[PDB]
RNA sequence: GUGUAAGUGCACAAGGGAGCUUGACUGCGAGACGGACAUGUCGAGCAGGGACGAAAGUCGGGACUAGUGAUCCGGCACCUCU
RNA sequence: UCAACCAUAGACUCGGCGAAAUUGCACUACGAGUAAAGAUGCUCGUUACGCGCGGCAGGACGAAAAGACCCCGGGACCUUCA
RNA sequence: UUGUGCGCCGAUAAUGUAGCGGGGCUCAAGCACACCGCCGAAGCCGCGGCAGCCAACGUGUUGGCUGGGUAGGGGAGCGUCCUGCAUCCGGUGAAGCCGCCGAGUGAUCGAGUGGUGGAGGGUGUGGGAGUGAGAAUGCAGGCAUGAGUAGCGAUUAGGCAAGUGAGAACCUUGCCCGCCGAAAGACCAAGGGUUCCUGGGCCAGGCCAGUCCGCCCAGGGUGAGUCGGGACCUAAGGCGAGGCCG
RNA sequence: GGGGAUAAGCUCCGUGCGUCGAGAGGGAAACAGCCCAGAUCGCCGGCUAAGGCCCCUAAGCGUGUGCUAAGUGGAAAAGGAU
RNA sequence: UCAAACUCCGUGAUAGCUGGUUCUCCCCGAAAUGCAUUUAGGUGCAGCGUCGCAUGUUUCUUGCCGGAGGUAGAGCUACUGG
RNA sequence: UCCGGCUCUACCUGGCUGGAGGGCAGUGAGAAAAUGUUGUGGUUAGCGGAAAUGGCUUGGGAUGGCCUGCCGUAGACGGUGAGAGCCCGGUACGUGAAAACCCGACGUCUGUCUUGAUGGUGUUCCCGAGUAGCAGCGGGCCCGUGGAAUCUGCUGUGAAUCUGCCGGGACCACCCGGUAAGCCUGAAUACUUCCCAGUGACCGAUAGCGGAUUAGUACCGUGAGGGAAUGGUGAAAAGUACCCCGGGAGGGGAGUGAAAGAGUACCUGAAACCGUGCGCUUACAAUCCGUCAGAGCCCUCGACGUGUCGUGGGGUGAUGGCGUGCCUUUUGAAGAAUGAGCCUGCGAGUCAGGGACAUGUCGCGAGGUUAACCCGGGUGGGGUAGCCGCAGCGAAAGCGAGUCUGAAUAGGGCGUAUCCACACAAGAGUGUGUGGUGUAGUGGUGUGUUCUGGACCCGAAGCGGAGUGAUCUACCCAUGGCCAGGGUGAAG
RNA sequence: GUCAACCGAGCGUUGAUCCGAGGAUGUCCGAAUGGGGAAACCCGGCACGAGUGAUGUCGUGUCACCAGGCGCUGAAUAUAUAGGCGUCUGGGGGGAACGCGGGGAAGUGAAACAUCUCAGUACCCGUAGGAAGAGAAAACAAAAUGUGAUUCCGUGAGUAGUGG
């Protein structure tokens, strides 16, 4: 209540549309913390990320190349980003995913 | 759970109605009476110790005007004398000599009529 | 609003002289309601396990580097009470006015000896705690409990 | 119970990743025929908000 | 005299007149004013595509300030959004 | 005009029973003035032996009633082609 | 004739001087210009105690600046009750209350002692509050001022002797007197419920007192073929089998 | 500076002007806003401001030179007057 | 008690309204203005306060240099009007 | 499984109607009644139950202090002449039921399948009708008539039976799931008039249930309906025998008693308030009633000396100066603005909640933490469903340390913890690419504000629902009674 | 028994007082129920029995209402029915909350207010039970090769959304 005059919550437009229930959110992990905790490297599927606590347990997840990527990975995942497809064909690994 | 108020009330009322032994009425017998004149009482008290010293002072200066001029001299030149012979001897005590020893007295009126200037009124 | 009656304007609003009042149970009557009163309420408070148990271990540190932490198969012979026997071991084994003792369940020999005495404060080492471990100034385990409090946190 | 959430601060209010409140900006709908383009074009946009009004417009949102 | 009230300006013309003509555009906008807040005002400069002009360059309405009304709810055309 | 006298119930005195509304205090003067603009309480002056009784009724902005006239806010009830 | 410094008249309201604050003052105690001193405040200084901000140093010392304060913001504390834990006092007298002597910068304190009195309390650390009243035309109880004042309930009017009695204006009796007399007399209904009689009684009540009373206690007492009602009848109206509507 | 009658203890604006509000103490006869001055507590210590020194009231019926005759001082106009 | 009784309940109705709100000390310490307002006695934001963190003299004062103003005043055959 | 008869009928088969061994089940929701045994199975009374007349002192009384012993499957609690493990009552523990009641347990009793089933194979018939559906008004579903499904109420109309029908948020086609309009169904869940046993950082006589006291009583109201007040002797009444004053109340002695400063008006026994004595002071004086100075008198402690000052202290205090109550609200109140007669007691920022924001503290730390619930005599262990963080931009598709707009790397917006070091470009305000330093959130708790709730406390006028009231008064009905006495003199 | 004493008179080891379970008696009003009624007080009938020289009186029982079943009759009126008579079993009212179906507000908030909210709350009705109601898919879901009656709790979620 401001008084008497249409206060801030009633004289400013409504953002606009909507938004697509059905929507999927991705959950997303960076090669940054694959190299930070894959020392070894090798198989990484969305269990080894849950072991490492990087990701959540019912998760949907998609992968990005941010981080330095020079260990190798045999990483499997749902959906990917171009800059990860690259990163792995530069440190010789298998982005096989699903 | 439950505290009753009585003895947390009870000692300070013990306090005021003792400190109003002297009062004249409803001032002597009865807290919400007592506490109101123990307030303008503390209040005058505190005023009076700041002012006594201007009463005293009065006093002492009465006395000693009406001595000196006794002696046929003012208050004001004598100060004046004094102040230019550098005696120390405050008023209380010129007044303490002036009851007890007057001749003392007079000895001090008579270094300050020497130590004066000659034209008193002059342009210095 | 919960005391008996009250819900009737006790008199007018004006002409009376006296003052204005609208229920005969108000706070400032005498026989009327409470204002902020208690009220049955919950007082325990969400602490976490692993505060818990830092604190028990912890507990148990502060006893056994101060050496009051004793052992001991049992208390009795078999499987009939008798608390002289029980004083006279704690004598043998303690001198201190309190002390705690961590029997098991099926041990209830223990428990109902010991039970009696002015000091003593029994517990299973399941519901072990800690207000029972600092009140005291010694404490008995049993082997079989000691072994069962291991094998259970350390895993 | 819980403290329910105001409806209009919700849909004209968003927060973007480091905190800031964002709005929309006014004169925008109607009555177009005769406000130069220039006044149509520092309306688009988003906005963040004023200092005097965070404070009532986090306590609108949050609860 | 300046389309219309008054002021500030205009002869270096923003007054008067003639020829082409649609920038009475689209996508933006550094930095600033004024500022309770929402509103409001100017804005160089970049890009496409143009007008005028020989070119330089000017044109994102009118000599400037007034000429209109937030939000919600609906309506019309277009979209490779659902 | 123009008021006078008389008798009873009271009122006054004595014996008995014995309340009340009201009340910040108190050994509670007057004047000219100052002040929230009409002072028992302040200033400057004047007057006044302490304590009571009957009586008058100028003041204590006297007691009674959180103004009934006015204004604001909320209600109520009444009306009408709201 | 100009300009000046003081002056005159004009001048004049109602409770009482009353347009110096008063007495009084021109033998200025009045105006002006210079001069000398002085009084004067919670100001400044001087001697001391506390406190906040900063700074320097050393295992909390000193120094400079600072310290009015309502709405209000922040910080640090006393006290009361119940409790966890440890210890202390207590029928060789706790608490509580009245005190005296003393203390703390303050809320307050006395493990400092006396009187009264008769069974629980204190201390340190933490916990939790029905946690501190002087005001709400505040609530409950008690007691004051008014006040030993107004009133003591009609316009009929009381009196003398004797009586019992502790005690008599009033209670019992005697003789007078006076009042109502289509009522202030005698009889019923409603209504009330022992108020009626006897005996005893007077700390409460009666607007005084009281041996008295519709007051207190116990006991006693109300008798119907024909009286007013029922068992006899019905009006207004009620209830209303079945019933109709909802 | 406006309105008002260039009246109001009137009303409305300005002001790195003030004080009161929220601020005591001294002076102003008494007197929230005027002048001085911004209260840590104590002292039977001293110096000063505004103001004032005949008595009431502590301090000078102070010094010098002139005016005042009206109790001016200790309200007042247009105007009048050897 | 009647411009729509009384009782219980909803109900602890609601009041931009009046009143009242309890122990201590320490430090700092205001405002009474602006825009809006079914609004003018209320409230929202800005203003002035404090607490905490950050930035360190950026604030303020005085001097000197640089800048626009159309006020007092004055002037008018330097315009508009008398 | 055997047979008895039946398929109208004697005969071969198929199909029924009976009994029999048997099995299954049973007081089940699935049919229903009683039966008799029956369990130290349970409830409805109860009972036993360990160990000090212990010693000294105090005291009226020892249950106290100190010193000696003991019991303990019993040191929980209470009472007893003062705090009692060893006095009493009772507890830990074990015992106990003729009768009735409840649990199952049985054997009765009752049915019930047994005359049977597994599968084959090609077509007709049935699969819950005034219904489902559609239209019109309406209810409630997150959904306020909206594009508004599903569920539904009243009217009106009104279909089919499996290539049938209803739904998958209008609708249509495909696929999917399911088979309405007939019916019953335990367990988890909510609640306490009453009853039993206990617990309390709940009250302790103006509190706590309105009611510790005759309490829904007395009293008020016609009536519905409101609705109070009053606890305590002492260890045990040993409750003052007796005498004196008095009419009696009441009291003084004598007594009881540890104490009558415990007398049935009684534990303690405050203040207001009411008085009696002792000292000072007060009748020429103008006083928010005090304060500063202080004469004089009276009391007291101490050093001394025949009475006497003092580093004194206390009560009164002539006289002088100064000095305009308290609170609230007000620009401004000593205010002739409000409130308060006085005392005593009672009386107003509280609680909930994984609520929100900010901030202290503690654990963990790129992780943090559990909810319901289960097990636990207790406060403890478990429980991964969830939530917050760890990447955002955009209306959305979507993309991703970038992304959105746009034709555009051409500018901008948002974001990429922050700083640090070197570069290149400009100084249109700095940017861009590298390198390293490496990101801190979360859960308890405390404080403040805050949201929803009566939300710091008291206060209306008045709105609504259900009932009480015409014994007063307004009017009407039914039925009775009352209106002295004297005048005028209409119609006929 | 007791507040609550006093007095009187008694009982009890042959087992009292006291406690528990079952029975008996159980005046009158009350759903109240023979009829009536101002609640607790007035009048009766029928069968039997007691009693008086007979009447009066007394005692024991029983007699209301509806719904249903059975039995007899079948009025106007022909079938035959409603109805009437007898018998048998049920129901009738009270209750502190809790439940299900139905009805169903207003002050309040919106700083006014009608839509909305308060609340389908309070209250009213009809019926229950020891618990109730719901309950066996004409359900969810999304191409996952899934789930498999219902209800109550935690979360999802103060979200998707709805809304002058």
């Amino acid at each position: 209540f401001e008084g008497g005059q249409m206060p801030i919550h009633m004289r400013l437009p409504k953002l606009k549309g909507f938004k697509n229930r059905f929507r999927t959110e991705y959950q997303v992990v960076n090669v940054g913390d694959i190299n930070k905790a894959f020392p070894q490297g090798g198989t990484v599927g969305v269990d080894e990320l849950v072991a490492k606590g990087l990701v959540r347990k019912n998760s949907l997840v998609k992968v990005l190349g941010d981080g330095k990527l020079t260990v190798k990975v045999d990483v499997t995942a749902n959906k990917f980003s171009g800059s990860a497809r690259e990163a792995i064909t530069a440190a010789g690994g298998s982005a096989t995913e699903l | 759970a439950r505290v009753k108020r009585a003895l947390n009330a009870q000692k300070k009322r013990r306090t005021v109605l003792k400190a109003s032994k002297g009062y004249r009425g409803q001032r002597s017998r009865l807290y919400r009476k007592a506490k109101e004149q123990q307030l303008h009482s503390l209040t005058y008290a505190y005023r009076d110790r700041r002012a006594r010293k201007g009463e005293f002072r009065k006093l002492w200066i009465s006395r000693i005007n009406a001595a000196a001029r006794a002696n046929d001299i003012t208050y004001n030149r004598l100060i004046q004398g004094l102040k230019a012979a550098g005696v120390e001897v405050d008023r209380k005590n010129l007044a303490e000599l002036a009851v007890s020893d007057p001749a003392a007295f007079t000895a001090l009126v008579d270094v300050a009529r020497a130590a004066l200037p000659e034209d008193v009124n002059a342009p210095s | 609003g919960e005391v008996s009656g009250g819900g009737k304007k006790p008199y007018r609003q004006k002409g009376t002289g006296r003052a204005r009042q609208g229920s005969t149970r108000a706070p400032q009557f005498t026989g009327g309601g409470t204002v902020h009163g208690p009220k049955p309420r919950d007082y325990s408070q969400r602490t976490p396990k692993k505060m818990i148990a830092a604190a028990l271990r912890g507990a148990l540190s502060d006893r056994a580097r101060n050496d009051r932490i004793h052992a001991v198969t049992e208390l009795v012979e078999g499987q009939t009470p008798s608390t002289k026997s029980a004083k006279t071991f704690l004598g043998t084994l303690t001198e201190n006015k309190k002390v705690l003792v961590v029997i098991g369940r099926t041990d209830e020999v223990g428990a109902k000896s010991v039970r009696n005495l002015p000091g003593v404060h029994v517990i299973s080492p399941d519901q072990l705690n800690t207000y029972d471990v600092l009140n005291a100034d010694d404490v008995v385990f049993s082997v079989e409990a000691l072994n069962a409090y291991i094998s259970a946190n350390s895993k | 119970p819980k403290a329910k959430t105001h409806s209009g601060a919700s849909k004209r209010f968003r927060r973007t990743g480091t905190g800031k409140i964002v709005r929309q900006k006014a004169n925008r709908r109607h009555l177009l025929e005769h406000k130069p383009t220039k006044r149509t074009r520092r309306l688009d946009g988003r906005t963040t908000v004023s200092a005097a009004d965070n404070s009532r417009i986090n306590k609108l949102l949050n609860g």
